[PDB]
DNA sequence: TTTATCCTGTTAGATGGTT
DNA sequence: ACAGGATAAA
């Protein structure tokens, strides 16, 4: 029943376009100047949108932005003359969301992450003193504005703490609001508890209430009744400085039991009085009151691109209104038109900053369709309005019993981000208030009603019901089998009779995410290794020829149709034209449909985004049939790895501690080979001496290194570039003909491949070049990488490894039919890591190879039998043995093990080993780095860090401690001075090494001198001294800086 | 005992009552008397090549030293009160540029110099309110201060005016042609070479800080020097 | 065998700061005072003459090359030019020479003002709040009780109280003579100059003998600070700054990528701008409130330079992030000590993935 | 010659912050 | 912000 997987990103932009921008335009529409003579009205319900310029593909290839222009009709009304100059004003450029849920910013694909925050409303908490009683406090939190904290003291006093200032009894706040004693006495249910506070703090009247409120809020100024009134109005009553939100109003009404309208979004007297009454009742234990949990998913909200955009637009609109008022009052003449009145710079700047430089808009993860899909379904607890890494602690990063079916309990990062970034579950969705829901089937008298439609439900809703998991087994029609059924009641796990079950989850995979739903035999794995496998499935690399798994899980065809790289025919007809770049299908009786395929493009992670056709010319095609496929799909469905022959046994030390031994067939059969495209850039700037020229007249170079340039100084498409090869030839006008200097762009060390695209952008051609540049040349270089020693290989069950040896196929162990293996894995890593599912898939994959079949096993498949996975695997293996005719395929004494021989000697190993077909993936990432001498830092004169600039390795203080414990003094002193920042000892050491002499003694490193200068610059007279040798002499200050 | 400094300055300001027009006229007359006396003293300074003593200065006005000194005092106090009671006007004008490169407190202190100059050049005989003449000087002082103290690489005032005219011409061409003007079109309209326009665009940039997150920018910039290898 | 034996740190006197920054020229002119808040010229990309990157103060931008271009090449070594007076030498001296800034009004070093032990407060035997109010121009202090009866030495006076005292002192029948009040860091400097360390030490010792409890502990702390000042032979008024040092320009580099600038340039520019404006206000006899507000601004600017955000609000940059002041450089995990002195990035180093070599010996490794 | 850079003045009235 | 005037540096 899986709906659109990337719908949290669409619904929020469809909402922004439909009723999100309108509400923010109308909320600021009536602009009036101070004299009250001119008024600008923004008829924001009629904002039209101009069609996007360029195109999606043109924007991508030009390195531009995919956006539209917003025009709102306005009317400037003169309060007296009455002349109304109606017009349409330009408001801004809005980047548009593509059909896949992403945005195209500066020619790069970006995605707006979803933020899990605390929902607006009122939250109660009870705190216990070291020796005192329980004291209760309440926090009122709006969508945007100031917080309102209430607190109960140990003596029975009620205090209010506006913002973070000092407390003030609630009587001041209630009287300042304009409430007499009778109304606040009647609304409260237990009035003597507040009467104690009234008596202790004295009954304030409205005038003195406002006086004291002003005095406490803004000390040092003379109190003024009007001053206080205005302070309160600006703090909690100003529609443009305090917003509860629709969700805030909903939560306030739901919690406090009020009935206020949904349109009012500011605090009202009723609200504060109710909140106080609830606090009093919670203090007195009335019965219908309860403290709040802040980690509950019923008290937490999700914000997506629509809300975050709305907020940025609001800020820009506030700035725009300030500019409009400034450029409206100054004018002494009504010669202004609405076009000349509005300035779209603040709004454009706000939108640009949000989409380019915010920490909620993120560079897309595009290694494969799975990473892309799970990047759009990601929920973050960090950002402008959430948490910070140093403030998030143990409680926040854990699993809350309310995450069941809404947030995956497996898929998270490892390290500082563990528990702070999560993934939406498979069936979960976000409603229009911002709370995550999840679907259930109704159960009537123990019968599951799959005829009726799924009932979605939020975390707070499903607390009074008894909800059964999706792995419960029902008989014909719908009745639940068994006598005891596990259920969840009030965030607890219990068991009940199946006549008292209220709801049942829709699927057994309703609790996990999409990446974790792609792991077969998941219930036989540990959760840590399941996390590892799910995370590593999103680092797999699209291969040269992808291949479907044999033991897939059933969600592969659905995890690939949302990335928008598979083409399916919407029409039940015939195919008339097939090409490497074009497909055409003629409807049985109708129009022709034509599709264009992307070819060897480049993703954010330098992988390849190819697209290939599947069908042939003159082929009968049905609707919904796969027509083209992506770089990580075979025929409809995800394909991230390959199926290879695997044996579980140790080699001669090459399997040691997660190392991997593979065969040479994986190299010459083009298994686990991939295409990676990199981008290099060169800039022609304008120096004070003169401009920079791209030409082949490069100094100090021979014609043997200008073979592949295009008589303009730029390499040619289709040329093979090795390391250090010139890509674009550039000359700079240095100041000291023989005057040009060479800073042409060359391939970095360790890079090679073919040149596939050389795009040029110059201001003449109508391109948006940087401020000081006069030519931007971009070169794309592609290469094919094979599996090799040092690469990371992985499986779906969390088993990672680094390849340490590649054996010729006559050295690898072979089967009783002569087939050498493809990979040998150490079994020592299986039982200590509890990822037994890898031993099931292999075996089933073995059967799948032998029976020319493909198995779709769904996780948690043991609801049908006592041991369903083992029985299915054994039955499949026996069936394969009977169909093939070879008895060595399957043995009854050792089911999963068969005899294997040694390729080096021809002798069989002592005992049979487990062999099968395993689905392994090749992970991304270019890490090898070395340095002798290179660039140095500006202040400290220490080597730079980074592979791209010949950087050094850091010798931290733990390494200094390690060298101190060894007793090493000369290695340490050489590391600290001669090899880092002894500005004069570096050259002497290098010269001594080159000449062959001895390295001289070092001096004082430059960082110490920098520190002494900084300390002197802090008004400290710190200095270095040389002690006097004889008696009647003074110590002499030593000059280091010489 | 607040920690805010601007609020403390606003409180110190509020302890002063606004002047009335007759008070302005009286103070303007005393200010003019003080100015004339100062001019005379300056004349004595040119004649003596030294600061005149109070006795020599009093002698230059044929005035008893006591009368002269008291007149001088009255004039000083008059100018002091004229500036003091208008600091509120200075704040009211200075609040309109709080996001241009100078902090709010810097805008206030720079507009105070303009207010002092305005109080030094106000003419009661003109028959105008001091709040009209002083506004020009306050605005001029603040604008000049922004032009001369807002950037690390300071640009001359003529460059700011050139950039403003370039923006206005670009907006006018965009309105006229209904599209974003090209570089050549703008250069022709401005009657200046395209290289000059690019130079203006390059010099208008704000310097990026070394500590911009990338991790900071300052850790990715090499150092000027001769590589140990090249020696 | 070693160049230096021990590192000694003491309280910097204004004479020492001037010595650090003042260097004489063959023409007889002394240089080392930064007078203009100008870093570099926008068109020539050449440092100004009396700014934060001056070549006459810090050193030539290009080694063996004059600012005006009169002298070039090594041949002219130690030849200070005449047209602009720049020393034709190596540019490396731009990271060793300091220069100074002379302040129109004295300021307080925030380290000795806002610390866990407040040395200014401890020496003056005053609460920290009173000292802060005096420094930041929120209250007056009675530098001399004079002849008044209800006024005590080192007593805080509000503005209204000081106005009442003014009315009393300007009454035709007042016998009141010799009363003095002060506001700002100048008052703190006068109070610090008043302290006679020997007599204070003797009095505190005598009082400590006849004391116990928390009173004894507080007098012990005062005596310890006073005895430290006596031993160091340093005058406590040196905690109030009259001149400040300028860090060498290469330690606050202004490189061109756009121009990337250190936050120290902006902090120094704020200090110089406020100091110059204060000098102008003191030259035209501005109203007292304007001058006092400018002095408060100068104090805040020096505070933000020494340690940003310690006392008042935090000075943000172009983006809403704190500017990195002098104190932020030498502290924290990213500070100088832990990032560049106790651990460094070294040359002749590499990094790579590790695989298992089973045929290697225990004393061998496989290197690509 | 021709700009690049600095200096001075401006008359309706206006008079305490945002985030 | 904008206009006029003085000057020196390119
Ligand atoms: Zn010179």
């Amino acid at each position: 029943h899986l709906p659109d997987l990337v719908a949290i990103q669409r619904n929020s932009f469809r909402w922004f376009l439909e009723e999100g921008l309108i509400e923010e335009l109308e909320s600021f529409s009536p602009i009036t100047d101070y004299t009250g003579k001119l008024e600008l009205h923004f008829l924001g319900k009629q904002y039209k949108l101009k069609r996007p310029k360029y195109d999606v593909d043109e924007a991508k290839r030009r390195d531009g932005t995919y956006s539209v222009q917003m025009y709102v009709p306005t009317r400037l009304i003169n309060k007296e003359t009455g002349e109304i100059k109606e017009q349409e004003v330009f408001i801004g450029d809005l980047p548009l969301m593509t059909d896949r849920g992403t945005f195209i910013i500066n020619g790069a694909e970006r995605v707006i992450v979803n933020q899990i925050v605390r929902s607006p409303g009122v939250y109660y908490k009870s705190e216990r003193d070291k020796n005192g009683r329980l004291t209760h406090n309440a926090s009122l939190i709006p969508n945007r504005g100031a917080w309102l904290k209430f607190e109960t003291d140990k003596n029975g006093l009620v205090w209010v703490r506006i913002d973070k200032t000092r407390k003030l009894s609630a009587q001041v706040l209630l009287k300042a609001l304009g409430l007499s004693d009778n109304e606040i006495y009647d609304k409260l249910r237990h009035p003597e508890y507040y009467q104690k506070t009234i008596d202790k703090e004295g009954q304030f009247s409205e005038d003195e209430a406002l006086m004291e409120l002003y005095r406490k809020l803004r000390p040092g100024e003379p109190p003024t009744v009007s001053g206080g009134q205005q302070l309160l109005e600006s703090r909690f009553f100003d529609p443009k400085r305090y917003d509860l939100g629709r969700v805030g109003r909903y939560k306030l009404n739901k919690k406090l039991g009020l009935n206020v309208a949904d349109t009012v979004r500011t605090l009202t007297s009723e609200d504060i009085l109710a909140a106080i009454d609830y606090l009093i009742n919670l203090e007195l234990d009335l019965g219908g009151c309860e403290v709040d949990d802040i980690d509950h998913l019923g008290n937490r909200r999700v914000r997506s691109v629509g809300e975050l955009l709305q907020n940025q637009v609001r800020v820009g609109l506030n700035r725009l209104e300030r500019i409009i008022r400034e450029r409206m009052t100054v004018s002494d003449s009504d010669s202004l038109s609405p076009a000349s009145l509005v300035n779209p710079k603040p709004l454009v700047a706000a939108i640009k900053e949000f989409f380019g430089s915010s920490q909620l808009s993120q560079f897309m993860d595009q290694t494969n369709p799975l990473a892309e899909l799970t990047h759009k379904r990601r929920l973050s607890a960090l950002g402008p309005g959430g948490l910070t890494r140093e403030r998030a602690g143990f409680a926040v990063r854990d699993i809350h019993p309310s995450h069941y079916g809404r947030i995956c309990p497996i898929e998270t990062p490892e390290g500082p981000n563990a528990g702070l970034i999560g993934s939406l579950a498979t069936h979960a969705r976000v409603n229009d208030y911002g709370f995550i829901e999840t679907p259930f089937w109704r159960v009537e008298e123990g019968r599951v009603r799959k005829d009726l439609a799924p009932v979605y439900m939020t975390a707070d809703q499903e607390d009074d019901l008894r909800v059964a998991p999706g792995d419960v087994a029902t008989d014909d029609a719908g009745y639940i089998l068994g006598t005891t059924i596990p259920v969840r009641y009030r965030q607890d796990f219990t068991t009940t009779t199946p006549e008292r079950v209220d709801y049942v989850a829709l699927s057994p995979v309703q609790i996990i995410s999409v990446a974790t739903s792609l792991i077969p035999f998941l219930e036989h794995d540990d959760a840590n290794r399941a996390l590892m496998g799910s995370n590593m499935q999103r680092q797999a690399v699209p291969l040269l020829r992808p291949e479907r798994p044999l033991v897939g899980t059933g969600l592969e065809p659905q995890a690939a149709r949302d990335s928008g790289m598979v083409i399916t025919s919407p029409v039940d007809g015939t195919i008339s034209y097939v090409d490497a770049t074009h497909i055409e299908v003629t409807a049985d009786t109708g129009e022709k449909y034509g599709y264009a395929l992307q070819k060897y493009q480049r993703s954010n992670q330098d992988t390849c985004l190819n697209q290939r056709p599947i069908v042939f010319e003159g082929d009968r095609v049905q609707r919904g049939q796969v027509i083209a496929d992506g770089s990580a799909t075979e025929k409809g469905e995800l394909a991230l790895g390959q199926n290879i022959l695997v044996a579980y046994m140790p080699w001669e030390g090459y399997n040691y501690e997660d190392a991997i031994l593979i065969s040479e067939r994986l190299v010459y059969d083009d298994v686990y080979t991939s295409i990676h495209i990199e981008k290099f850039e060169i800039e022609a700037r304008q120096t004070k001496l003169g401009p920079e020229e791209i030409t082949r007249e490069i100094p100090n170079v021979g014609e043997d290194a200008l073979r592949q340039l295009d008589e303009n100084g730029i390499i040619r498409v289709g040329a093979w570039v090795e390391s250090g090869d010139i890509l674009v030839g550039k000359v700079t006008p240095k100041g000291e003909a023989r005057d040009v200097r060479d800073n042409s762009l060359r391939v970095p060390n360790g890079e090679k491949g073919r040149v596939v695209d050389v795009r040029l952008f110059t201001r003449e051609q109508g391109d948006e070049l940087p401020p000081g540049a006069n030519m931007v040349v971009r070169v794309y270089v592609a290469q094919k990488r094979k599996i090799q020693v040092g690469d990371k290989m992985a499986g779906r069950h969390g088993n990672k490894g680094i390849i340490s040896r590649i054996l010729p196929c006559e050295d690898m162990p072979y089967l009783p039919d002569g087939t050498p293996l493809d990979i040998v894995l150490n079994p020592l890593g299986v039982p200590s890591r509890m990822n037994v599912g890898q031993v099931f898939e292999c075996m089933l994959g073995w059967a799948g190879q032998l029976l020319d079949a493909r198995f779709k096993v769904t996780p948690f498949d043991e609801m049908y039998g006592a041991e369903a996975s083992r029985l299915t695997v054994n039955a499949k293996l026996s069936e394969a043995r009977e169909q093939t005719g070879q008895p060595w395929v399957f043995s009854d004494d050792e089911p999963g093990k068969i005899q294997v021989y040694d390729g080096r000697t021809g002798e069989p190993f002592d005992r049979p080993v487990t062999v099968g077909r395993a689905y392994m993936l090749k992970l991304v990432h270019d890490k090898i780095h070395a340095r002798s001498t290179g660039p140095y830092s500006l202040v400290t004169q220490q080597p730079l860090g980074g592979k791209a600039q010949q950087g050094g390795q850091r010798f931290g203080e733990m390494e200094v401690w390690a060298l101190e414990a060894y007793g090493a003094a000369y290695i340490l002193q050489e590391l600290l001075t001669v090899k880092s920042d002894d500005m004069q000892g570096r050259n002497e050491a290098l010269n001594a090494i080159v000449k062959g002499k001895a390295i001289p003694r070092p001096g004082t490193p430059e960082s110490f001198k920098v520190l002494m200068r900084e300390l002197q610059s802090l008004c400290l007279d710190i200095a270095v001294y040389k002690a006097s040798t004889e008696d009647y002499e003074e110590d002499k200050e030593v000059d280091l800086m010489a | 005992y607040t920690e805010d400094s601007i609020r403390l300055y606003l409180q110190e300001i509020g302890r002063i009552r606004l002047l009335r027009a007759d008070e302005e006229i009286e103070l303007a007359r005393q200010i003019a008397d003080l100015l004339a006396l100062e001019r005379i003293r300056d004349e004595l300074l040119e004649q003596l090549d030294r600061l005149p003593s109070d006795a020599e200065w009093a002698a230059a006005v044929d005035s008893p030293l006591d009368e002269f000194r008291r007149r001088l005092f009255r004039g000083r106090r008059a100018k002091d009160k004229m500036v003091q009671s208008n600091l509120r006007l200075v704040v009211s004008i200075a609040k309109k540029y709080m996001n241009r490169g100078l902090s709010f407190q810097d805008l206030i202190q720079e507009g105070s110099l303009g207010l002092i100059r305005a109080a030094e050049k106000f003419d009661h005989e003109k028959g105008y309110k001091f709040s009209t003449y002083a506004t020009w000087w306050i605005r001029q002082a603040i604008t000049r201060a922004i032009a001369d103290q807002s950037r690390t690489i300071r640009l001359p005032v003529h460059l700011y005016e050139t950039i403003s005219r370039i923006k206005k011409t670009t907006k006018l061409l965009s309105q006229e042609m209904g599209r974003k003007p090209t570089e050549e079109e703008i250069a022709t309209r401005m009657e200046m070479t395209i290289e000059k326009l690019r130079f203006i665009a390059k010099s208008a940039q704000l310097p990026i800080s070394l500590e911009t997150p990338i991790s900071r920018l300052g850790d990715f910039i090499e150092a000027d020097g001769e590589t140990p290898e090249d020696e | 065998e070693q160049r230096f034996d021990y590192v000694k740190i003491a309280l910097a006197s204004p004479e020492r700061i001037r010595q650090w920054g003042e260097r004489t020229l063959p023409n007889g002119q002394v240089v080392g005072e930064v007078t203009k808040p100008e870093t570099i010229n926008y068109r020539t990309l050449k440092p100004e003459m009396d700014g934060l990157f001056c070549e006459k103060i810090f050193g030539p931008a290009k080694d063996w090359e004059c600012h005006c271009g009169k002298y070039k090449r090594v041949r002219h070594r130690g030849i200070v030019c005449e047209r602009c007076g720049v020393e034709v030498t190596e540019s490396r001296v731009r990271r060793h020479r300091m220069g100074f800034i002379k302040l129109a009004a004295p300021v307080a070093h925030v380290w000795y003002l806002k610390g866990i032990p407040s040395y200014i407060a401890i020496l003056l035997d005053m609460p920290l709040r009173d000292v802060e109010q005096i420094v930041y121009f929120n209250s007056y202090v009675v530098l001399n009780p004079g002849n008044h009866s209800e006024l005590q030495y080192k007593q805080l006076l509000n503005e209204d109280q000081w106005m009442e005292i003014e009315d009393q002192i300007y009454a035709e029948e007042s016998d009141l003579e010799g009363i003095e009040v002060g506001i700002g860091a100048e008052a703190l400097q006068q109070l610090l100059q008043d302290l006679n360390l020997n007599e204070e030490s003797e009095k505190l010792r005598q009082e400590i003998a006849e004391s116990k409890g928390q009173k004894r502990a507080k007098l012990i702390k005062r005596l310890r600070v006073i005895d430290n000042f006596i031993g160091t032979e340093s005058r406590p008024e040196w905690m109030v700054l009259n001149v400040i040092p300028v860090i060498p320009p290469d330690l606050r580099p202004m490189v061109q990528l756009r121009f990337a600038t250190s936050d120290l340039n902006d902090l120094y520019r704020r200090v110089i701008n406020r100091n110059n404006r204060l000098a102008r206000l003191q030259e035209i006899l501005a109203p007292e409130i304007i001058v006092r507000n400018e002095k408060r601004m100068l104090q805040e600017a020096v505070d933000a330079l020494i340690d940003n955000g310690r006392r008042g609000r935090t000075v943000v940059g172009a983006n809403n992030r704190p500017l990195k002041s002098l104190s932020d450089i030498i502290e924290g995990k990213q500070g100088r000590f832990r990032q560049n002195l106790l651990g460094k990035r070294v040359d002749y180093s590499g990094r790579s993935v590790i695989v298992v070599g089973p045929n290697l010996k225990i004393h061998q490794c496989g290197l690509p």
